[PDB]
């Protein structure tokens, strides 16, 4: 689970 | 524990705005967008974000300070659970939780 970059 | 009064609610609003203004609050202003974290809502049992907290404060949802603190704590604990410890998101949760604990000590 890796969130999208800002 | 005593119920929140209208005066206590002015303090909740103050603390919420201080968090919303913090430079490290950017991941938490609005609910997590599933397009940024596609499995998020299957992994995180009780999502929370500062906009949801603001709606709850405006509607006088919280009866006791403990319930407000529990919701705030979900924001930070959910972010640290979902993200790796070297992520910018995990860092923001650590900084903003420390700022919230400093502000909360004000309530006594």
């Amino acid at each position: 689970g890796a969130k999208r970059h800002r | 524990l005593t119920p929140l009064t209208e005066k206590d609610y002015e303090g909740l609003k103050r603390v919420l705005r201080s968090l919303q203004a913090h430079k490290m609050a950017w991941p938490f202003l609005e609910p997590v967008d599933p397009n940024d974290a596609p499995d998020y809502y299957g992994v995180i049992k009780e999502p929370m974000d500062l906009a949801t907290m603001e709606e709850r404060v405006q509607r006088r949802y919280y009866e006791k300070l403990t319930e407000f603190v529990a919701d705030m704590t979900k924001i930070f604990d959910n972010c640290r659970y979902y993200n790796p410890s070297d992520s910018p998101f995990y860092q923001c949760a650590e900084v903003l939780e420390s700022f919230f604990v400093q502000k909360l000590k004000g309530f006594k």
